[PDB]
């Protein structure tokens, strides 16, 4: 497969007035791993990130081309964006390439600006927006993560035990996973603040 | 898919089924197959079914602006022209065998078969569709010259019953239309209505 | 998707001599296991010291010299002068080649006379290359009649042989054994035999028949 | 005026003309003049030579067009040597689809709908020059003339500077043409320009030119050692 | 208009070396820009001068001024306007 | 066109002394099916020059399209110039392989007729561009059926009569008739000679099956 | 004025110049005239022949647009037959889209609509000629249509156009040309052409004359030697 | 085919053979395999005959509107350059070149490999051909920089003779061309059936 | 297949390439140079299809002396190796570019950087990297003996020890392997490595 | 305003009449046609001794056979050169031969009048080219020269001036000419008339000559081959 070329594993999960996103570190060329290191969730405002697993230089183009649009839409509109325009946006620019698809299903994970509800969504790899209530996963170890976050997730969660559903179900689903792994960091976008953390994970 | 018009002396008959299929699913089964290009001029459509209905938007759309420029009812023959050229422009990405059937006061009764290619022929009677091929042995033989409307009705209706009897793609209920300068006569032959031939049963 | 080629026979024969160029052709046209035509002429005058030899597609074989002696004549007028044998020949590599990605199927044997007074044979190739030789054949049979000329022009292979120049009434015998050992073994070489010889004084023509089968 | 109706082609003078195509045919009555005529079997131009320097030689005034057309110039001479390359590519065209020579009767025609469109398109000329065409094809020799986008069937015609009396000795002379050989035909030619000039001078090897086109012969241009037989000859003026 | 220009060059420079944009390279490029105008296409120039301000790491904070004509300069105090 | 789907079979075309005839059946195949029962493939083209198609049957129809309003805007100017078939078969060798260039040919193999300045004019085109000249000339399997017989009668007799060269033609199509199995036994007959272009037609041949005795 | 070097530019009281100024230089051309009658149209031009030296057959005013179709014209004649040259690819366009020779009332309606495109633009400058056309079908009978430079066409039973339009649209009024026979029409339209010829200025002239009618069963043909002969004939002896 | 080229002290030797082939049929046995490109510049054919001659005319006439405009000759490294910009843009259409520009420029020798694949490479020695292969094993066994010219001339003679011996595709005539500072000379031009009464 | 390896150090990166030019069973060219000069702190390894390489390297190259020349200044390591990233990505076109590619600069306020990229153009920044069939045999010794505070004498024996593993296990020759070094005095060429 | 295609009441195109008069400021040339070859004179008018003399060029190589010498406004004999030059370089590529001066003088001199500001293939001229040419060289035919002008009206020549001291040296010209006349005696003459018309001292520093022969390529000649003849005077 083309999208599992690279591997890739990004998942979020909703909270209680809180959102968490957690992606694969892996950068991989189908049996070679080259770098633990690989920078797949980008900073698109102050309680806004998205996530893109897939083919990786497809996910390094999307973003290079939607931080170019999203600063413009930022500096000629004069406020940070809301997610749900976000997701317009990304399935936008995903669909301008219908027939010539980029290789990359992104999440978008985080908090309006105002309002401050908890957003979360993924889309296809040609621009489905799906806005689901729960979670939503994204990479080759999709049924992997289905499988825990149907049974570990639970609404309406402080931040505790949300960061320790989505990295159990980010460890368990990434350590049956051949071509994914290798590290983990996972995003804890608050009301207040953001929280960073990298967890102990397989290296093999 | 059968598909039918029969010329008589002051108009002509038209005939087709109503069963379009998609692989042995049929998709709907009261398909209209007779589309109203002027006031006395149909089309009828058989093969692809994007195309039949693409091409005769534009047939449609350039033979109403002709006729308001000329002052005109338009032309059978010019209606033909119009589908000759447009077919053969695009045949590679068409796949469109037109039969077309009107009536005009210049030359009366004319049923045009454009075959997949873009050409033009005027026929005594034309069958088309995927079904015809189990009918030009009836036709061959039943067809008089000079038959009248009623009789050309019932004809048509028979043509049709033998095709939707022997082809599995074809079926459901005959919608015939006669096309005169009275106007269109236009109904629809269902249940009993539609002619029987009893099955070659063992004695 | 439309099979654009069809190999049409026929085999051309040039010699450049001392002081002559002799071109020959057959002039039956074939399709594969039919006869077309039996006159049908490959030897085509250029201008008064040049003749072109056609083989390959027939198609190919019309549209090139309909390119070249409009080409010709825009010489004519722009430059005041007939094209020299090495001009035409310069001239027609690159309109072989400007057809590169869709080639001519045709291979060209120029024959005539030089500026000097002596024969020159520019045997081509579709995609432009070429080269001056002093005898050439070309087309189907061409594996029948080089080896020959190879032992008697060349004079390979032999020893103690005087290695004369080329008189024109060894040659056109020459050409003649060589189109009936061509009509005797290749299908598609016969019905008659069309000599050109490029002299000085003009350019004249003489018919042999060859088999019929 | 004058002034706010001369400067654009696409304006009409209010007396329903135009100046700026009237001010074209200036051009063509300031050239040297050249004198057109044919029989039944040949076509002949004669033709002044401008050589600007005595040490530079002289302007062509005819030019190959074919095998079979030459034609003559008077004006704008780049303006007739782009109609004389439009012409060559049309009898080629001609040549390479249909394999017989472009009749000489279409293609002028051609040539008045070639210089007919920037008579009517802003930012554009007329073209400056007027030719005469001689040509032969299968309905025999053709003598024609064309600025104003016009062309004209001749039987014999001259035009340029002081063309007057060049053709009232072809209107003189008209009736014997048909049945001339070929060195009458030039000869008559040669007093139709030989009309045209100051007393002074006279017709020489080098500055009369001739094009000469029959049945058989394919046209050629003759200059200074093959005028000679053609211009003796002669009766003196 | 000009300052609608001025952000699709910043973030095309930006998309392209994916670092943020030196503060010459902007004033000049707008000035290519405004220069164009008064030399071909016919149309009428521009009239506005504009005052820059920014930061980067290679100077740090600059000044520049802009014209019609497409001229620039850096300073470290100046005025435009009225007076 | 990549797809030929209503076609017609062979066309033959032999000179004679003083003319040109040529011959077509008037079936359009689709396929095996006998489609369409009374088609003309003949096209007159002007008073000195026919015309007859084999293959796909609409790029005749643009063919005969092109060529009528070429001969329309010639005879609009008046000036008593005509195309010769040569010019003719020139601008049809031109116009088929200037469709082969574009990979989008013309399915045809045509046989233009013509009489002009006395001399008949019989030539070929075919949807590639081998284009000739021949004293008879025939399309499909009427050059494996049909060409040996107008062949074989052409070497003996170089010089046909009108009526010799007639009955020919129809000895030729009885032929294709018993032997080809896309023909049809209702064919027309086109003529050109100094009078102009006349065709005769539909005509039928009377077979003989003496043979279907001849089993046992 | 200032008000009439472009055709794009209105004049305060509501007309536009260069268009009225061509319509003077129509009215410099000489004459041509059409009758229309019961079974066909007949059409009539003076032919001036400046210098003898020139050829029969040069300056021709009648023009074939169509082979059911002729037009006669007037004005400045390099742009009448690039006129010509557009209806004829009109007409050619009308029978390759839709089958069938073109009505004239159309054709008419397209030419006037080409000629005016160019009565809006300063890019551009009227056409210096008017022009009339004639057909005859077993359809649609025998029409006759006349187009000036400003775009304007109408149908008519008689017309005259040129520098000559008057003098000879009363005399054609004074005819009956609804139930005449063509070969009776020749005489008058011979007639009025000579009646209305000024032979003080601008001599030396030819007749040309071409009808379309049931007689050439629809195609539109020039008149033969000897019936334009004898209408020159009986022209000459009814001028005196 | 079989083509080599190799600096050394004096200069740069090129040798090549003079069979073209169609299949097993041999067309010719008369190639000129060096071309020559203007009076202190060869170029070489391998692969595609015509394709080699096309793109080396047009750079002979490139080189000449180069001494005509910024009046001076071209470097190898300029011209060779310029070769590859040509071929590369056609890649994957069906080309097939093998090259080598060699002439005498401020650097001294040059001798540069450009081919259809769009390799661009210096060398002391280069063989390119099919029965290459063969040529390399007998030229680089002799080979050193401060190689005598008669000796050079005999080892490029050798060598092109042992490559027509083993490959059956090569053949014809042993062409030997030799550049030095002041411009490229014939030596000699040898059928390969003599050499082997030589050798 | 050609080899690359680097290694970034604390203030300093070595870099080596093979040698070699090879024509599909003979090497052609045993001094092949595959280290472009950008500017002076930034290299560019190029290796790949053929063509494509140096047409590449070249079109990047001349854009960054382009904009040394506009500027008067050099581009930063990040900012060359994303703009050489951009027009590799720019690959869906017709214009593909088959190149697999090693850069490492020095900047003046980030100090060493090494950037691994392949004919994808995804670009992963890494603190050493290797490209090449030869790679897979000694990443695992550049795993074993790498530690972040490696000064460059033990960077040179390491990379004598991977070479010494492309000698002895990898099939094809590679006999011969330049080396440089960069870091705050420019770029420094080392002696070859033979064996 | 008026166009640039304006028509006079006299016919001329009011351009085509002031490229005309700007001819009549230019550096006078003089070349002059003999059996031997051709040689052709410009002066450079050297206006300050910080020039230096070298980089004037006012007779150009065509090709191998081909001299040309210009008057005027020099910068529109550079596109009118580079086409020349690659005209006769196309000629070589496509017919391996040498061009002939007539076809190359009607293809310089094509480009006149493709001058326009309404078909405009995108930033083409808009004015005519103010310089008038004589280009001498050798070919089959032997050795010529030929003439032109802003008219783009061409023609053959046997010794001609151009330029802004054309007048008189034109008819000089007549006088020294006949057909017998050598090379080195058309070299001698032309820098007589020069000097005669020369505002400067002549010495080898203010002139360019350059011959074409049969035998020879087109030579400039150096500084001591002017010194050589110059010493004549």
């Amino acid at each position: 497969s083309i999208m599992s070329y690279n591997g890739g594993a990004v998942m979020a999960m909703k909270g209680k007035n809180c959102v968490a996103i957690a992606a694969d570190r892996r950068f991989g060329i189908q049996a070679q791993m080259v770098t633990t290191d690989f920078q797949k969730i980008f900073p698109m405002g102050d309680r806004l990130y998205i996530g893109l697993a897939g083919l990786a230089t497809d996910v390094q183009t999307v973003a290079q081309r939607l931080k170019f649009r999203l600063n413009l839409y930022e500096l000629k509109e004069g406020r940070q964006i809301k997610p749900y325009t976000l997701m317009s946006m990304v399935a936008n620019l995903l669909y301008e390439k219908r027939f010539g698809p980029y290789y990359t299903e992104p999440v978008i994970a985080g908090l309006d600006p105002k309002t401050f509800k908890p957003f979360i969504c993924s889309l296809d790899l040609i621009g489905c927006p799906m806005v689901t209530d729960d979670f939503v996963v994204s990479g080759t170890c999709a049924e992997q993560m289905y499988g825990m976050c149907e049974s570990l997730w639970e609404p309406n969660m402080d931040p505790d035990h949300l960061f320790e559903t989505i990295s159990q179900a980010m460890l368990n689903a990434v350590d049956r996973d051949a071509v994914s792994g290798m590290g983990v960091i996972v995003h804890i976008i608050e009301k207040d603040k953001i929280t960073t953390r990298t967890l102990k994970a397989r290296m093999d | 898919t059968t598909i039918m018009a029969v010329q008589f002396d002051g108009g002509v008959v038209l005939g087709a089924d109503s069963r379009t299929t998609t692989g042995s699913y049929i998709a709907n089964r009261v398909t209209d197959k007779l589309t109203p290009i002027h006031d006395r001029i149909f089309c009828c459509r058989s093969g692809s079914a994007a195309d039949t209905q693409a091409v005769a938007d534009a047939v449609t759309y350039q033979l109403g602006f002709h006729s308001i420029e000329l002052n005109e009812p338009p032309l059978v023959h010019t209606a033909a022209s119009l589908f000759k050229e447009m077919c053969y422009r695009y045949r590679e990405d068409l796949m469109a065998g037109i039969i077309i059937a009107g009536w005009d006061p210049q030359e009366g009764g004319q049923v045009y078969s454009v075959p997949m290619g873009g050409m033009m022929v005027r026929q005594s009677f034309a069958i088309g569709g995927s079904g015809s091929s189990y009918i030009y042995g009836y036709v061959d033989a039943t067809y008089r010259e000079g038959m009248t409307k009623e009789e050309c009705l019932q004809f048509t209706a028979n043509a049709l019953a033998l095709a939707m009897e022997r082809d599995g793609s074809s079926g459901g209920v005959i919608r015939l239309a006669a096309i005169a300068e009275s106007g269109v006569e236009r109904q629809v032959l269902l249940g009993d209505q539609i002619p029987k031939f009893a099955v070659a049963t063992l004695p | 998707r439309f099979s654009p080629y069809v190999f049409n026979g026929g085999t051309i024969l040039a010699i450049a001599g001392e002081d002559f160029a002799i071109v020959a052709s057959d002039t039956r046209l074939s399709e594969g296991f039919s006869i077309h035509t039996r006159d049908s002429p490959k030897c085509y005058k250029l201008t008064d010291k040049t003749v072109i030899g056609c083989s390959g597609f027939h198609g190919d074989c019309l549209t090139l010299t309909k390119i070249i002696e409009a080409r010709l004549k825009m010489y004519k007028h722009s430059n005041n002068k007939a094209m020299t044998t090495g001009a035409i020949a310069a001239m027609l590599s690159t309109i072989l080649y400007s057809r590169r990605f869709f080639p001519y199927y045709v291979y060209n044997i120029i024959g005539g006379l030089d500026e000097e007074g002596k024969g020159a044979v520019y045997s081509f190739d579709p995609v432009g290359s070429y080269q001056r030789d002093s005898f050439k054949a070309g087309g189907s049979a061409s594996a029948m009649l080089q080896p020959l000329l190879d032992n008697q022009v060349g004079f390979k292979n032999m020893q103690n042989v005087e290695h004369v120049p080329l008189s024109l009434d060894r040659a056109m015998r020459l050409v003649k054994d060589v189109f009936i050992s061509a009509a005797e073994r290749d299908v598609y070489t016969g019905d008659a035999l069309r000599i050109c010889i490029v002299t000085k004084e003009g350019i004249r023509e003489e018919t042999v028949s060859l088999r019929k089968d | 005026f004058r002034n706010q109706y001369d400067n654009d082609v696409t304006v009409w003078s209010p007396q329903g003309r135009i100046h700026q195509i009237e001010y074209a045919m200036e051009a063509v009555k300031q050239g040297s003049a050249t004198v057109g005529l044919k029989s039944k079997t040949h076509a002949v131009l004669v033709a002044l030579k401008r050589a600007q320097s005595e040490l530079a030689a002289h302007q062509k005034k005819i030019l190959h067009v074919d095998n079979h057309i030459g034609i003559s110039i008077a004006g704008l001479t780049a303006d007739a040597r782009l109609l004389c390359n439009f012409m060559r590519q049309e009898c080629l065209d001609s040549r390479f689809v249909f394999d017989r020579p472009l009749p000489v009767s279409r293609l002028v025609s051609l040539i008045g709908s070639k210089t007919q469109i920037p008579t009517q398109r802003y930012g554009r000329r007329p073209y400056g020059v007027g030719l005469l065409i001689a040509g032969y094809d299968d309905m025999g020799p053709h003598i024609f003339q064309t600025p104003s986008a016009n062309y004209f069937d001749c039987r014999a015609m001259s035009i340029g500077a002081r063309s007057q009396s060049a053709r009232t000795y072809l209107e003189r002379h008209m009736s014997e043409f048909m049945e001339c050989n070929l060195n009458e035909l030039v000869k008559h030619g040669l007093r139709a320009l030989r009309e045209t000039l100051p007393a002074e001078q006279d017709l020489t090897t080098k500055n009369v030119s001739i094009g000469i086109v029959g049945k058989d012969l394919e046209f050629t241009i003759y200059d200074d050692d093959d005028v000679s037989p053609f211009l003796e000859g002669l009766e003196e003026r | 208009v000009l300052t609608n220009e001025l952000r699709l060059i910043a973030q095309r420079y930006l998309l392209q070396y994916q670092e943020p944009i030196p503060c010459e390279q902007l004033v000049t490029a707008l000035c290519d820009i405004k220069q164009a105008y008064t030399q071909f296409g016919g149309k009428r120039p521009f009239g506005v001068s504009l005052l820059y301000i920014g930061w980067d790491k290679h100077y740090g904070f600059q000044l520049y001024q802009s014209d019609p004509s497409g001229n620039y300069g850096g300073w470290k105090a100046t005025c435009i306007g009225n007076n | 066109t990549q797809n030929p789907m209503v076609t017609g079979t062979s066309v033959l075309g032999v000179k004679f002394e003083g003319g040109v005839v040529i011959a077509a059946d008037m079936l359009g195949s689709y396929g095996s099916l006998a489609r369409f029962r009374n088609i003309s493939r003949i096209m007159r083209v002007n008073n000195s020059t026919m015309l007859g198609a084999s293959g796909d049957y609409a790029d005749f129809q643009y063919l005969k399209q092109v060529l009528g309003q070429m001969v329309i805007d010639e005879e609009l100017l008046g000036d008593g110039h005509s195309y010769s078939p040569r010019a003719i078969h020139s601008w049809l060798t031109r116009a088929m392989y200037s469709r082969r260039s574009k990979m989008n040919p013309l399915w045809n193999t045509m046989v233009i007729g013509g009489y002009a300045d006395g001399e008949s004019f019989l030539g070929y085109v075919d949807m590639l561009g081998v284009a000739y000249e021949a004293p008879s000339l025939a399309t499909g399997y009427g050059a494996y059926l049909a060409q040996p017989l107008l062949r074989e009668v052409l070497e003996k007799q170089p010089v046909l009569s009108q009526t010799e060269a007639r009955d020919l033609v129809e000895r030729c199509m009885r032929v294709l008739y018993y032997r080809d199995a896309r023909s049809y036994n209702r064919f027309q007959i086109a003529t050109v000679t100094e009078k102009g272009v006349e065709i005769e037609g539909p005509l039928s041949t009377e077979t003989n099956w003496d043979i279907a005795h001849m089993i046992s | 004025t200032g008000y009439d070097l472009s055709a794009s530019t209105f004049s305060p009281d509501g007309r536009v110049f260069q268009v009225e100024y061509a319509m003077k230089a129509v009215e410099n051309s000489s004459t041509a005239i059409g009758i229309r009658c019961k079974d066909g149209v007949v059409f009539g031009v003076e032919k001036l022949v400046l210098s003898k030296l020139y050829e029969e057959g040069s300056n021709k005013r009648l023009f074939n647009v169509d082979r059911h179709v002729g037009m006669a014209v007037a004005g400045l004649l390099a742009d009448a037959r690039s006129l010509a040259d557009i209806a004829r690819e009109e007409a050619s366009n009308f029978r390759s889209n839709f089958g069938y020779n073109i009505p004239l009332k159309h054709l008419a309606d397209r030419v006037a609509m080409y000629v005016h495109a160019y009565t809006l633009y300063s890019a551009v400058r009227p056409f210096g000629c008017s022009f009339m056309l004639g057909s005859y079908s077993v359809n649609d009978g025998a029409q006759l249509y006349m187009i000036d430079p400003s775009g304007v066409s109408y149908g008519y039973w008689g017309c005259a156009i040129g520098k000559a339009r008057q003098a000879a649209k009363t005399e054609i009024e004074k005819l009956q040309m609804k139930e005449m026979t063509c070969r009776d029409i020749v005489k008058e339209v011979a007639k009025i052409i000579y009646i209305v010829h000024d032979e003080v200025k601008d001599k030396a002239f030819e007749l040309e004359l071409s009808w379309v009618g049931e007689l050439t069963n629809g195609r539109h043909e020039i008149v033969p030697k000897d019936i334009r002969e004898e209408a020159e004939k009986y022209a000459k002896e009814s001028l005196k | 085919t079989t083509t080599l080229a190799f600096k050394f002290r004096h200069g740069v030797i090129v040798a090549a053979d003079s069979r073209a082939t169609a299949g097993a049929y041999i067309a010719s046995q008369t190639v000129k395999k060096v071309i020559e490109i203007n009076p202190y510049l060869l170029g070489t054919m391998a692969g595609g005959a015509a394709d080699c001659s096309f793109w080396e005319r047009l750079l002979a006439r490139q080189c000449r509107i180069y001494e005509l405009r910024n009046k001076e000759r071209i470097s190898v490294a300029a011209a060779s350059k310029l070769l590859a910009n040509m071929v590369y843009q056609y890649k994957g259409m069906g080309l097939s070149m093998g090259t080598m520009i060699c002439g005498w420029d401020k650097r001294g020798p040059g001798l540069y490999y450009v081919d259809s694949e769009g390799n661009r490479i210096s060398g002391a020695t280069f063989s390119v051909g099919s029965g290459s292969v063969y040529a390399y094993g007998v030229m680089d066994r002799g080979y050193s920089y401060d190689l005598e010219v008669e000796q050079a001339y005999d080892l490029a003679r050798r060598a092109i003779y042992q490559a027509t011996y083993r490959d059956a595709y090569s053949g014809g005539a042993v062409n030997l061309y030799h550049v030095r500072e002041d411009g490229w000379i014939r030596v000699s031009s040898d059928n390969v059936a003599d050499l082997h009464e030589k050798y | 297949m050609e080899y690359l390896i680097g290694i970034q150090g604390p203030d300093y990166v070595l870099v080596a390439s093979d040698r070699v030019a090879a024509s599909n069973i003979v090497q052609m060219k045993d001094d092949h140079d595959k280290m472009f000069k950008m500017s002076e702190k930034i290299l560019l390894l190029c290796v790949g299809e053929a063509g494509d390489t140096v047409q590449f390297a070249e079109y990047i190259q001349k854009n960054v002396q382009l904009y040394k020349m506009r500027n008067g200044y050099e581009l930063s390591p990040t900012a060359a190796a994303n703009f050489t990233r951009r027009n590799l990505a720019d690959l869906r076109s017709r214009t593909p570019y088959h190149v697999n590619l090693l850069l490492a600069g020095y900047d003046e306020h980030e100090g060493p950087a090494l950037y691994y990229m392949d004919y994808l153009a995804a670009l992963a920044k890494a603190p050493f990297a290797a490209h090449g069939y030869g790679a897979f045999l000694t990443l695992s010794i550049l795993d074993r003996y790498y530690t972040p505070t490696i000064s460059r004498e033990r960077a040179v024996e390491l990379l004598r020890k991977c070479l010494e593993e492309l000698q002895k296990r990898f099939i094809l020759n590679l006999p011969t392997f330049s080396v440089r070094i960069i870091d705050k005095n420019g770029i420094h060429d080392l002696d070859n490595i033979s064996f | 305003d008026r166009g640039v295609n304006t028509f006079s009441p006299e016919g001329r195109l009011f351009q085509v009449e002031y490229a005309i008069e700007a001819i009549k400021l230019g550096s006078t040339a003089i070349g002059i046609q003999t059996s031997e070859g051709v040689c052709l004179a410009v002066e450079k008018r050297i206006t300050s001794p910080l020039m230096e003399p070298s980089s004037i060029e006012k007779i150009v190589e065509i090709d191998a056979h081909i001299g040309c010498a210009m008057s005027g406004l020099i910068a529109d004999a550079k596109t009118l050169i580079d086409k020349a030059r690659v005209e006769t370089q196309n000629h070589w590529f496509t017919y391996n031969e040498t061009m002939t001066v007539e076809s190359v003088t009607q293809a310089v001199s094509n480009l006149a009048l493709q001058f326009g500001e309404e078909d405009a293939d995108p930033g083409a001229m808009s004015r005519p080219f103010g310089v008038a040419l004589l280009f001498g060289g050798v070919d089959e035919k032997g050795p010529q020269l030929f003439h032109m002008d802003p008219s783009g009206t061409f023609v053959q020549c046997d010794a001609r001036a151009i330029g802004s001291a054309s007048e008189g040296a034109q008819s000089s010209l007549q006088e020294v000419y006949h057909k017998s006349m050598t090379l080195k005696e058309a070299i001698k003459s032309s820098l007589i008339i020069l000097k005669q018309v020369m505002e400067e001292k002549l010495n080898a520093t203010n002139i360019e000559l350059a011959t074409v022969q049969p035998g020879q390529n087109f030579h400039m000649f150096t500084k001591e081959e002017l010194e050589e003849v110059i010493k004549d005077i």
